[PDB]
RNA sequence: CGCGGGGUGGAGCAGCCUGGUAGCUCGUCGGGCUCAUAACCCGAAGAUCGUCGGUUCAAAUCCGGCCCCCGCAACCA
RNA sequence: CGCGGGGUGGAGCAGCCUGGUAGCUCGUCGGGCUCAUAACCCGAAGGUCGUCGGUUCAAAUCCGGCCCCCGCAACCA
RNA sequence: GCCCGGAUAGCUCAGUCGGUAGAGCAGGGGAUUGAAAAUCCCCGUGUCCUUGGUUCGAUUCCGAGUCCGGGCACCA
RNA sequence: UGCCUGGCGGCCGUAGCGCGGUGGUCCCACCUGACCCCAUGCCGAACUCAGAAGUGAAACGCCGUAGCGCCGAUGGUAGUGUGGGGUCUCCCCAUGCGAGAGUAGGGAACUGCCAGGCAA
RNA sequence: GCUCAACGGAUAAAAGGUACUCCGGGGAUAACAGGCUGAUACCGCCCAAGAGUUCAUAUCGACGGCGGUGUUUGGCACCUCGAUGUCGGCUCAUCACAUCCUGGGGCUGAAGUAGGUCCCAAGGGUAUGGCUGUUCGCCAUUUAAAGUGGUACGCGAGCUG
RNA sequence: UCCUCCUAAAGAGUAACGGAGGAGCACGAAGGUUGGCUAAUCCUGGUCGGACAUCAGGAGGUUAGUGCAAUGGCAUAAGCC
RNA sequence: GUUUAUUAAAAACACAGCACUGUGCAAACACGAAAGUGGACGUAUACGGUGUGACGCCUGCCCGGUGCCGGGAGGUUAAU
RNA sequence: AGCCAGGAUGUUGGCUUAGAAGCAGCCAUCAUUUAAAGAAAGCGUAAUAGCUCACUGGUCGAGUCGGCCUGCGCGGAAGA
RNA sequence: AGGACCGAACCGACUAAUGUCGAAAAAUUAGCGGAUGACUUGUGGCUGGGGGUGAAAGGCCAAUCAAACCGGGAGAUAGCUGGUUCUCCCCGAAAGCUAUUUAGGUAGCGCCUCGUGAAUUCAUCUCCGGGGGUAGAGCACUGUUUCGGCAAGGGGGUCAUCCCGACUUACCAACCCGAUGCAAACUGCGAAUACCGGAGAAUGUUAUCACGGGAGACACACGGCGGGUGCUAACGUCCGUC
RNA sequence: UAGUCCGGAUUGGAGUCUGCAACUCGACUCCAUGAAGUCGGAAUCGCUAGUAAUCGUGGAUCAGAAUGCCACGGUGAAUAC
RNA sequence: CGGCCGCAAGGUUAAAACUCAAAUGAAUUGACGGGGGCCCGCACAAGCGGUGGAGCAUGUGGUUUAAUUCGAUGCAACGCG
């Protein structure tokens, strides 16, 4: 009476700290909100942070409630 | 038969069963029953046990059950081919490690302690030990 | 099935003289069960007239603290009626256990007051009664106390 | 998908046909009468017309869309 | 092991399907007619909807387990 | 002849463990009738085979005496 | 240049709560009135406005207190990649990494900028 | 404009029986035997509340625990699809011993007789019929006893069918 | 067929007639924006009003809500006007 | 009596008898594109189909479903 | 470790119980002559009595006692 | 008289044995039933392959029948099987994924080979930058768990009993608090490894990627490791990984 | 034309009389209170004349205690084919 | 039961055991008949007003009680002794 299963949406992190990306580069594709924009980092609705101009990328734990952030160094 | 008051999920994984216990000190009564095996204890035998043991005592000083089961083993019905879906939950039983204690005991005599964990766990499976709460 | 005939017969009194005089309205009550030995004291209810409560308690203390003065006392002129608690191991039969010696023992059985539950193997079971002769309530104690369920089988208060 | 017909008192349900102005039987009640009912017989009890607009002095009506139902028919993506 | 259906006043059945408010028949009860009973006439109560848990604002009804009851299946072996 | 067991309120039956004699059916009682039944409300009911002894408790111990159901054995 | 206070940050519970004390010249709050701007699905409570007698209670900030929250080693344990072993339904060893928990302890923030007040 | 929902959608449009059967394949995929397994089944062992009038362990022993065998009910498809022709009877057997009898012992809640039980021991012995196809089973009547099992649940290039 | 969680061995993915639930829509507003607001649930008090309508206060803290199942997420709110 | 020649002889089939129903003679039905023939050189006491299966006592309830026959007003109704 | 002997009594501890006097059961856990002796560890009697008991001293005369930790073993352990 | 009777020839074929590479491609032997009839036999005609015929078994139709025989479509078709012939040299798989009236086939991709072409392309390590939530851990949360403390409210009660209400319990007991464990679908924590990215040295017959010619393969087995399933059974089964 | 100046039960308070005595258990008075009831289902009763109907008066019983019983007149029909 | 007859249904012949002290014919007086005739009464019909619904009085059943003393209990007990 189960056995059904939805299919993997591949998500999780697709650009990692460090990595050098275009702007319209996807940084997560995250189903919630596990992260924040950043400096140069659009958040789509479907809340898969983007890199909105070239550069490098960063994890920021800034703000009060600890919240991480994406943000695309402007290399 | 110890068991589970309605619980979350029905049927639960196997799962190995792997690493040392947990709550080792005596934090009741002045003696205890320490486990040493690393076997699965059924409601049946716990239960059974505690029966064991509090014949002794007839019913002075008290007792502590430092386990309890919480894991539906589940089994199959016989003569029934392989798959078809996990069986049914035949019974339930605790997952008990090396040195983990069971049964604190204490207001009575150490002795007729000693004498009683012997019957209680010559019905368990697992082999075990006796123990005292050593201060700290 | 077995379970009006006292309080018609109590009314047959002579079990109660206070202060000096009998026939007056009274009734043992639920909270002492006087029994004829150690005597009583008694207390007035404005209806229902004299509320027994058996020599020294609690409750007939309580009343001290509010109306002392309308207490009075009493004796007993002519062991009827009492309740027993026998808290025992498990059962397997042991209600017959009780009722197997009750039976042509003789006493009235109205005290179907068992209770099977708690924690332990240890049912919780009582029974009031309206034994007679003060006699039987020793053969009963002795024959009650015996029971290998039984850890305990005697006069509850 | 088109066309052929049609929701009228609570309602089976006529009027339409040939514009104004609306019937039937079951709904109930009562009296009647009743060996006692039975049965049986009379009035009361009863919709501004399927939905909303056009033309008309006046719209059931005569007509446009409209829900629902009833049939055929195109069911070869 | 399996699939489907049912458990509702004292009896038999609705109502469940498609959430809010459980009705019919006999039966029980109260009065009447009768010398008396039934029948008949008047009037009335009576059902925690198998059990537990859940879903919900709310469950007789929706969902799951448990106990009962019946059905269909248990073939090639 | 020896051995083994049964006898319990009127009928059928409970029992009992050396300790304070019951259930069921009839039966009787009360209401009602002339008296019954139906219906209605109540109820008792026994030297435990006898008997003594061990008996404060024997009814459960013990024979002695009773009948009763089996078994062996005197086959002159 | 030192203390205040207000705005804006960095950082983000060592920074947060509770407790005790404390400030109104300024600043801040509350405060006063509301024809008018604006506002209430009723209400100037909020919002908005005109103001300023009153006050420091509230709030806020500062100071003190650690009753907590919070931080947190060292050591050890658990685990573990890799190579071996056994009594291989689990563990032992060599070996590199190595916790969470808990203990000692820490601990009631620090900080940049601007603006006005006081003391310089 | 499709529950084209078997949802990448063979058609616009389609359900069965075949022991009358047939073909090409497979031990990839079953039935039976084997093999691994031992849940289950059997035998034994621990603890032992309790029964045994007294007393646990003469004799049974619940709640529980660990085994051992590879007899059962099964699980797994590793062997066999180019034929493993399945139960019982018959005939012929051979082994194990966890022993039915006989032989030797201990204990007995064993006076004797006769038993209860456990240990040793496989030399030999270890029914005839009734009914049923039965093995089995119930029954009749015996016998010192009418063992439990393995051997392809022995045995069909030996028989029966 | 599709979604959600686990298995899945801290990236992705990963099977079983494994374990658990869902969808085959809804909305002109439940969308967009500007402004504003932010709950659950207990305690107390309060006309009818009672375990529980509305109200006032407080503690509490998002234990709430998000059209629907789950998960991640959400007060700068995505929650509510 | 018949029956599976070459594993089945029966309880299968046939069977006389009974009933149903068809059929008016250029019959019904069948063979056959057709002419034509069997039916029959017969014509309802006949011929084909069907069920049953000597005889004896019998052969009950059901027209909802399906089919068959009958009715033709009304809706639906093809080529035209 | 053996053997000689003591292991009592106050006393029937009180209550209890047809008796329970050293041991059904609650209490006691007092003292006595003390080498020592509790209102008894086990047995036994209607209760009694009575055989032991812990214990106390005699003789000999060197170690001795039970738990603990682990190395390696025995039983447990029967098939065609 | 008779589908009458016993009964040979005649017709048949119930029983047993033999035979069952026979004497025989269904018989002999011993017995069987019919044997004046719906009997039997000669000869010669007639009925034809979805047709005949049939006292009906799917029996018979030339030893063949659920659609004869011979020839012709015709080398039917065969995702099925079997087989596939001389030699040396070089490389060397997969038994996975996705889709399939597909699941023992096939298609594209993964892995193979040959060829052309390209950059420290790539692999290993040290170092740096990263997210993770697994093992472990823990119990604030979601659930579950034991004991204790406090304890509303629930019941028994005494008094009152219209009612309020007041004490009382060796009775059940929520919540919160203290100690205590358990989790794959719990997380206020959190490794190692693993993966991505950056840089640098060393070694590697380019080991890499792209394009192109040809494939095979898509049945996997076991062992260790981490699990699901199963009984932490199976040389079981289902994945990851080596 | 309303439950209404209808209705008068019930109930509190305060009294009177009888009688050893009025709580169980009297009657009657006063103040207040002020319900059911808006012509009654099935069914059923009396009655033809001074009757029915309606109205009040009285008596025995009786210390006291009639809405009963018994008795008396007042008023005064309908209908019977 | 047997025998005979019959296709059948049955028919014809025709016992016993057992069982009670009646069964039975006619006729008589009554009672009755949802038999007929004749006649009457508040019997109905024609009307007037009622109980049954309401609260209260009183009796009764039933219930309760230590006692609700006993009796009356279709019409002809139930404001009855």
């Amino acid at each position: 009476r189960n056995g059904r299963d939805s299919e993997a949406k591949r998500l999780g992190v697709k650009r990692f700290g460090g990595e050098s990306v275009l702007a319209g580069s996807i940084i997560v594709r995250q189903r919630g909100t596990k992260f924040h924009a950043g400096a140069n980092v659009g958040c789509g609705r479907d809340h898969t942070l983007f890199a909105k101009a070239d550069g490098k990328v960063k994890f920021e734990v800034k703000g009060p409630k600890n919240r991480k952030f994406i943000s695309i160094e402007a290399e | 038969m110890l068991q589970p008051k309605r619980t979350k999920f029905r049927k639960m994984h196997k799962g190995r069963n792997r690493g040392l216990a947990q709550g080792t000190d005596v934090s009741f009564g002045s003696f205890g029953l320490k486990a040493v095996g690393r076997g699965r204890l059924t409601a049946r035998q716990i239960e059974a046990a505690r029966r064991a043991m509090t014949r002794a005592v007839k019913r002075q000083g008290k007792i502590w059950i430092r386990v309890f089961p919480d894991k539906p083993i589940t089994e199959k019905p016989l003569a029934v081919r392989m798959g078809k879906g996990k069986g049914n939950v035949e019974y339930w039983v605790a997952l008990i490690q090396p040195g983990k204690v069971l049964y604190e005991m204490d207001g009575v005599p150490e002795e007729l302690a000693r004498e009683a964990f012997k019957l209680a766990a010559a019905k368990l499976p697992i082999k075990t030990t006796f123990v005292t709460k050593t201060v700290m | 099935q077995l379970q009006y005939t006292p309080q018609n017969r109590s009314k047959d009194n002579g079990r109660v003289v206070v202060e000096g005089v009998g026939n007056l309205m009274h009734h043992i009550a639920r909270c002492c069960q006087p029994i004829p030995g150690d005597e009583i004291v008694g207390f007035i209810t404005q209806g229902r007239g004299i509320s027994v409560h058996r020599a020294d308690c609690e409750q007939l203390a309580e009343l001290r603290s509010h109306a002392p003065e309308r207490i009075v006392d009493a004796v007993w002129g002519e062991g009827y009626s009492l309740v027993v608690r026998v808290v025992a191991n498990d059962r397997s039969g042991l209600l017959r256990d009780i009722t197997t010696i009750l039976a042509n023992e003789k006493v009235n059985v109205l005290g179907v007051a068992s209770r099977s539950d708690t924690k332990q193997q240890l049912a919780t079971i009582d029974m009031t009664i309206e034994i007679y002769n003060l006699q039987v309530l020793g053969r009963v104690l002795g024959k009650l106390n015996q029971v290998p369920d039984v850890i305990d089988a005697r006069r509850l208060h």
